[PDB]
Protein backbone atom coordinates (compact mmCIF):
# COMPACT_ATOMS: atom_id res chain seq x y z
CA UNK A 1 1.46 -3.44 -0.46
CA UNK A 2 0.00 0.00 0.00
CA UNK A 3 1.11 3.25 -0.88
CA UNK A 4 -0.98 6.03 1.37
CA UNK A 5 -1.96 11.22 -0.10
CA UNK A 6 -1.65 12.63 -3.36
CA UNK B 1 2.77 11.68 26.61
CA UNK B 2 -0.22 9.87 25.38
CA UNK B 3 1.29 7.00 23.77
CA UNK B 4 0.14 3.79 21.01
CA UNK B 5 0.82 0.39 20.13
CA UNK B 6 1.10 0.07 16.70
CA UNK B 7 0.30 -3.54 15.32
CA UNK B 8 1.64 -5.27 12.34
CA UNK B 9 -0.48 -6.05 9.98
CA UNK B 10 1.61 -6.86 6.71
CA UNK B 11 1.21 -3.88 5.09
CA UNK B 12 0.86 -1.27 7.42
CA UNK B 13 0.84 -0.65 11.18
CA UNK B 14 -2.62 -0.27 12.93
CA UNK B 15 -3.46 2.05 15.91
CA UNK B 16 -6.63 1.33 17.78
CA UNK B 17 -8.96 4.18 18.76
CA UNK B 18 -12.77 4.13 19.89
CA UNK B 19 -15.31 6.78 18.09
CA UNK B 20 -18.03 8.24 19.90
CA UNK B 21 -20.64 8.07 22.78
CA UNK B 22 -20.33 3.88 22.73
CA UNK B 23 -17.31 4.00 22.20
CA UNK B 24 -17.11 1.76 18.45
CA UNK B 25 -13.23 0.40 18.10
CA UNK B 26 -11.61 0.71 15.06
CA UNK B 27 -7.92 -0.26 14.04
CA UNK B 28 -6.95 2.30 11.35
CA UNK B 29 -3.33 2.94 8.97
CA UNK B 30 -1.26 4.89 11.22
CA UNK B 31 -0.19 7.25 8.44
CA UNK B 32 2.52 9.86 8.25
CA UNK B 33 1.76 10.24 4.79
CA UNK B 34 -1.93 11.60 5.13
CA UNK B 35 -3.74 14.41 7.23
CA UNK B 36 -7.06 13.05 7.50
CA UNK B 37 -8.80 10.90 9.74
CA UNK B 38 -11.33 8.58 8.42
CA UNK B 39 -13.50 5.41 9.62
CA UNK B 40 -15.25 2.64 7.38
CA UNK B 41 -19.11 3.34 7.69
CA UNK B 42 -20.65 0.49 8.90
CA UNK B 43 -23.17 0.58 5.72
CA UNK B 44 -20.22 1.38 3.02
CA UNK B 45 -19.05 -0.10 0.20
CA UNK B 46 -16.02 -1.75 0.08
CA UNK B 47 -14.35 -2.09 -3.57
CA UNK B 48 -12.14 -4.59 -3.03
CA UNK B 49 -13.06 -7.54 -0.71
CA UNK B 50 -13.83 -7.60 2.61
CA UNK B 51 -13.24 -3.82 4.12
CA UNK B 52 -14.32 -4.24 7.64
CA UNK B 53 -12.26 -6.84 9.52
CA UNK B 54 -10.71 -3.59 11.50
CA UNK B 55 -13.96 -2.30 12.94
CA UNK B 56 -16.65 -0.02 11.28
CA UNK B 57 -18.32 2.68 12.75
CA UNK B 58 -21.93 3.05 13.07
CA UNK B 59 -22.72 7.08 13.02
CA UNK B 60 -26.53 6.10 14.19
CA UNK B 61 -25.47 5.06 17.50
CA UNK B 62 -23.40 7.79 18.63
CA UNK B 63 -25.25 10.17 20.17
CA UNK B 64 -22.13 13.02 20.53
CA UNK B 65 -21.91 12.38 16.48
CA UNK B 66 -22.43 15.20 14.37
CA UNK B 67 -22.51 15.21 10.56
CA UNK B 68 -21.10 18.23 9.38
CA UNK B 69 -22.72 17.65 5.72
CA UNK B 70 -19.75 18.76 3.96
CA UNK B 71 -18.66 15.77 1.47
CA UNK B 72 -15.04 14.02 1.75
CA UNK B 73 -13.11 12.85 -1.05
CA UNK B 74 -9.56 11.09 -0.90
CA UNK B 75 -7.04 9.38 -3.62
CA UNK B 76 -4.05 7.32 -2.45
CA UNK B 77 -0.66 6.89 -4.17
CA UNK B 78 -1.58 3.17 -4.39
CA UNK B 79 -4.54 4.02 -6.48
CA UNK B 80 -7.38 3.51 -3.91
CA UNK B 81 -9.71 6.17 -2.54
CA UNK B 82 -12.66 7.17 -0.31
CA UNK B 83 -15.51 8.92 -0.36
CA UNK B 84 -17.68 9.80 2.25
CA UNK B 85 -19.20 12.88 4.75
CA UNK B 86 -17.19 14.74 7.28
CA UNK B 87 -17.97 14.80 10.89
CA UNK B 88 -17.64 15.72 14.40
CA UNK B 89 -17.08 13.29 17.42
CA UNK B 90 -15.52 12.22 20.39
CA UNK B 91 -11.84 10.51 19.97
CA UNK B 92 -10.17 8.23 22.13
CA UNK B 93 -6.61 7.55 21.50
CA UNK B 94 -3.27 6.98 23.15
CA UNK B 95 -5.13 6.64 26.68
CA UNK B 96 -6.67 10.08 26.02
CA UNK B 97 -9.87 11.36 24.25
CA UNK B 98 -10.61 14.74 22.00
CA UNK B 99 -13.44 15.98 21.73
CA UNK B 100 -15.71 17.42 18.60
CA UNK B 101 -12.71 15.96 16.25
CA UNK B 102 -13.33 16.58 12.67
CA UNK B 103 -13.02 13.10 10.42
CA UNK B 104 -14.65 11.53 7.51
CA UNK B 105 -17.24 8.96 7.87
CA UNK B 106 -16.52 6.80 4.75
CA UNK B 107 -18.96 5.32 2.88
CA UNK B 108 -17.32 3.72 -0.20
CA UNK B 109 -13.36 2.61 -0.40
CA UNK B 110 -11.01 0.54 -2.22
CA UNK B 111 -8.64 1.13 0.97
CA UNK B 112 -9.10 -2.08 3.07
CA UNK B 113 -9.73 0.01 6.37
CA UNK B 114 -9.45 2.99 7.92
CA UNK B 115 -6.78 5.56 8.33
CA UNK B 116 -5.69 8.01 10.87
CA UNK B 117 -3.26 10.51 8.60
CA UNK B 118 -1.36 12.56 11.40
CA UNK B 119 0.44 14.57 8.45
CA UNK B 120 0.72 18.53 7.53
CA UNK B 121 -2.37 20.18 7.35
CA UNK B 122 -1.19 21.10 3.88
CA UNK B 123 -1.94 17.50 2.74
CA UNK B 124 -5.15 17.46 4.39
CA UNK B 125 -8.43 16.88 1.39
CA UNK B 126 -10.40 20.17 2.41
CA UNK B 127 -10.80 23.44 1.59
CA UNK B 128 -10.64 24.97 4.02
CA UNK B 129 -7.86 23.65 6.17
CA UNK B 130 -8.87 22.07 9.60
CA UNK B 131 -7.09 20.70 12.62
CA UNK B 132 -6.81 17.32 12.37
CA UNK B 133 -5.47 15.00 15.20
CA UNK B 134 -2.06 16.25 15.83
CA UNK B 135 -4.01 19.95 16.31
CA UNK B 136 -6.15 19.32 18.35
CA UNK B 137 -4.07 16.98 21.12
CA UNK B 138 -2.06 20.05 21.21
CA UNK B 139 -5.03 22.39 21.08
CA UNK B 140 -6.92 20.32 23.86
CA UNK B 141 -3.76 20.09 26.26
CA UNK B 142 -2.88 16.33 25.51
CA UNK B 143 0.69 17.48 24.60
CA UNK B 144 2.24 20.47 24.52
CA UNK B 145 4.17 20.57 20.70
CA UNK B 146 2.25 19.30 17.79
CA UNK B 147 4.76 16.17 17.57
CA UNK B 148 5.24 12.71 17.64
CA UNK B 149 7.55 9.79 17.84
CA UNK B 150 7.70 7.02 15.72
CA UNK B 151 9.07 4.04 16.54
CA UNK B 152 7.84 0.44 14.60
CA UNK B 153 10.14 -1.81 15.84
CA UNK B 154 11.94 -4.73 14.43
CA UNK B 155 10.77 -7.54 12.28
CA UNK B 156 9.16 -9.54 14.14
CA UNK B 157 7.96 -7.73 17.20
CA UNK B 158 4.01 -7.78 16.76
CA UNK B 159 3.83 -3.96 18.17
CA UNK B 160 5.69 -0.96 17.68
CA UNK B 161 5.01 2.50 19.21
CA UNK B 162 3.79 5.85 18.78
CA UNK B 163 4.44 8.57 21.33
CA UNK B 164 2.74 12.40 20.79
CA UNK B 165 4.38 14.82 22.00
CA UNK B 166 7.22 12.75 23.61
CA UNK B 167 10.57 11.10 22.69
CA UNK B 168 11.64 7.81 23.77
CA UNK B 169 15.41 8.84 24.15
CA UNK B 170 16.17 5.16 25.14
CA UNK B 171 14.92 3.61 21.51
CA UNK B 172 18.11 5.39 19.08
CA UNK B 173 21.52 5.18 18.93
CA UNK B 174 23.83 8.43 18.73
CA UNK B 175 21.88 11.38 18.66
CA UNK B 176 18.86 12.36 16.78
CA UNK B 177 20.08 14.44 13.76
CA UNK B 178 17.03 17.15 13.10
CA UNK B 179 15.98 17.58 9.23
CA UNK B 180 14.41 20.54 7.76
CA UNK B 181 11.68 19.82 5.41
CA UNK B 182 11.70 19.93 1.85
CA UNK B 183 8.34 19.58 0.29
CA UNK B 184 5.74 22.40 0.42
CA UNK B 185 2.95 19.71 2.09
CA UNK B 186 4.33 16.41 2.84
CA UNK B 187 7.07 15.42 5.71
CA UNK B 188 9.71 14.86 3.19
CA UNK B 189 13.66 15.11 3.92
CA UNK B 190 16.64 15.46 1.07
CA UNK B 191 17.98 11.85 0.36
CA UNK B 192 21.53 12.89 -0.26
CA UNK B 193 23.00 9.05 -1.55
CA UNK B 194 21.89 5.77 -1.25
CA UNK B 195 24.64 3.00 -0.82
CA UNK B 196 23.18 -0.33 -1.58
CA UNK B 197 25.43 -3.40 -0.36
CA UNK B 198 28.40 -1.22 -1.61
CA UNK B 199 26.64 0.15 -4.77
CA UNK B 200 26.81 3.83 -4.16
CA UNK B 201 24.17 6.29 -5.61
CA UNK B 202 23.87 9.79 -5.36
CA UNK B 203 20.56 11.21 -4.65
CA UNK B 204 19.55 14.71 -3.67
CA UNK B 205 15.81 15.14 -3.94
CA UNK B 206 12.99 14.80 -1.26
CA UNK B 207 11.70 11.84 0.07
CA UNK B 208 8.21 11.37 2.03
CA UNK B 209 8.96 9.54 5.18
CA UNK B 210 6.12 7.42 5.46
CA UNK B 211 4.48 5.23 7.61
CA UNK B 212 1.56 4.20 5.77
CA UNK B 213 3.78 2.93 2.47
CA UNK B 214 4.69 -0.62 3.30
CA UNK B 215 8.03 -0.49 0.91
CA UNK B 216 9.95 2.06 -0.62
CA UNK B 217 9.68 4.12 -3.98
CA UNK B 218 12.66 6.20 -5.83
CA UNK B 219 13.29 7.44 -9.27
CA UNK B 220 14.65 5.34 -11.90
CA UNK B 221 18.27 7.14 -11.41
CA UNK B 222 18.95 4.85 -8.64
CA UNK B 223 16.50 2.01 -8.98
CA UNK B 224 17.39 1.18 -12.41
CA UNK B 225 21.43 0.04 -12.10
CA UNK B 226 20.14 -1.30 -8.70
CA UNK B 227 17.55 -3.25 -10.41
CA UNK B 228 20.03 -5.07 -12.80
CA UNK B 229 22.81 -5.61 -9.98
CA UNK B 230 20.41 -7.18 -7.10
CA UNK B 231 18.24 -9.34 -10.43
CA UNK B 232 14.85 -7.63 -9.55
CA UNK B 233 12.89 -8.26 -12.70
CA UNK B 234 9.44 -6.60 -13.93
CA UNK B 235 5.97 -8.81 -14.04
CA UNK B 236 2.61 -7.36 -14.62
CA UNK B 237 0.42 -7.47 -11.28
CA UNK B 238 -1.95 -7.05 -13.57
CA UNK B 239 -4.17 -5.48 -15.09
CA UNK B 240 -1.31 -2.92 -17.12
CA UNK B 241 0.72 -2.83 -13.36
CA UNK B 242 3.78 -4.17 -12.80
CA UNK B 243 6.03 -3.96 -10.28
CA UNK B 244 9.72 -5.19 -9.17
CA UNK B 245 9.98 -9.00 -8.35
CA UNK B 246 12.94 -10.37 -6.96
CA UNK B 247 14.01 -14.05 -5.81
CA UNK B 248 12.30 -14.80 -2.54
CA UNK B 249 16.17 -16.52 -1.83
CA UNK B 250 18.18 -14.13 -2.44
CA UNK B 251 23.81 -10.43 3.23
CA UNK B 252 24.78 -6.77 4.42
CA UNK B 253 22.81 -3.47 4.48
CA UNK B 254 21.51 -0.77 2.52
CA UNK B 255 22.88 2.90 3.99
CA UNK B 256 20.44 6.08 3.70
CA UNK B 257 22.55 9.20 3.82
CA UNK B 258 20.41 12.49 4.58
CA UNK B 259 21.72 16.23 5.53
CA UNK B 260 23.57 17.22 8.52
CA UNK B 261 25.32 13.60 8.36
CA UNK B 262 22.28 11.50 9.31
CA UNK B 263 22.77 8.15 8.40
CA UNK B 264 20.27 5.07 8.59
CA UNK B 265 21.10 1.37 7.51
CA UNK B 266 19.02 -1.16 6.69
CA UNK B 267 19.22 -4.86 6.39
CA UNK B 268 19.26 -6.24 2.96
CA UNK B 269 16.42 -8.80 3.95
CA UNK B 270 14.27 -5.57 4.30
CA UNK B 271 14.41 -5.88 0.57
CA UNK B 272 13.16 -9.28 0.16
CA UNK B 273 9.00 -8.98 0.58
CA UNK B 274 6.58 -12.19 0.31
CA UNK B 275 6.62 -14.81 -5.23
CA UNK B 276 8.17 -11.83 -3.74
CA UNK B 277 8.53 -8.87 -4.22
CA UNK B 278 11.78 -6.22 -3.97
CA UNK B 279 11.66 -3.84 -1.25
CA UNK B 280 12.77 -0.89 -3.57
CA UNK B 281 10.22 0.22 -6.50
CA UNK B 282 10.56 3.05 -8.71
CA UNK B 283 8.48 6.26 -7.83
CA UNK B 284 8.58 7.22 -11.73
CA UNK B 285 6.70 4.09 -12.66
CA UNK B 286 4.25 3.95 -10.03
CA UNK B 287 3.67 7.71 -9.89
CA UNK B 288 4.29 8.98 -6.50
CA UNK B 289 6.95 11.17 -4.80
CA UNK B 290 9.76 9.34 -3.60
CA UNK B 291 8.86 7.67 -0.36
CA UNK B 292 10.80 5.82 2.40
CA UNK B 293 8.13 3.10 3.52
CA UNK B 294 7.88 0.67 6.72
CA UNK B 295 10.76 -0.91 5.40
CA UNK B 296 13.14 2.11 6.25
CA UNK B 297 11.22 3.22 8.67
CA UNK B 298 11.62 -0.15 11.14
CA UNK B 299 15.63 0.75 11.13
CA UNK B 300 14.71 4.64 12.59
CA UNK B 301 13.97 6.34 15.45
CA UNK B 302 11.78 8.89 13.65
CA UNK B 303 10.91 12.84 15.41
CA UNK B 304 7.76 14.33 13.10
CA UNK B 305 7.69 18.19 14.59
CA UNK B 306 4.69 19.76 12.68
CA UNK B 307 5.21 22.93 15.11
CA UNK B 308 9.28 23.11 13.65
CA UNK B 309 8.43 21.25 10.23
CA UNK B 310 11.20 18.70 10.65
CA UNK B 311 12.09 15.54 10.88
CA UNK B 312 14.85 13.91 13.43
CA UNK B 313 16.06 10.73 12.75
CA UNK B 314 18.41 8.25 14.42
CA UNK B 315 19.88 4.59 13.98
CA UNK B 316 17.08 2.88 15.90
CA UNK B 317 17.76 0.69 19.22
CA UNK B 318 15.78 -1.85 19.41
CA UNK B 319 15.00 -2.52 23.68
CA UNK B 320 12.74 -2.32 26.60
CA UNK B 321 14.17 0.23 27.87
CA UNK B 322 12.45 3.21 28.11
CA UNK B 323 13.02 7.20 28.79
CA UNK B 324 10.69 9.07 27.66
CA UNK B 325 10.92 12.90 27.56
CA UNK B 326 8.55 15.85 26.18
CA UNK B 327 9.71 16.97 22.71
Amino acid sequence: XVVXAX
Amino acid sequence: SPSSPLYFEGPSYGIRVSVGSNKQEQQVVLDTGSSDFWVVDSSASCQKGNCKQYGTFDPHSSTSFKSLGSSFSIGYGDKSSSIGTWGQDTIYLGGTSITNQRFADVTSTSVNQGILGVGRVETESANPPYDNVPITLKKQGKIKTNAYSLYLNSPGAATGTIIFGGVDNAKYSGKLIEEPLVSDRYLAVNLKSLNYNGDNSNAGFGVVVDSGTTISYLPDSIVDDLANKVGAYLEPVGLGNELYFIDCNAQGSASFTFDNGAKITVPLSEFVLQACVWGLQSSDRQNVPPILGDNFLRHAYVVFNLDKETVSLAQVKYTSASSVSAI
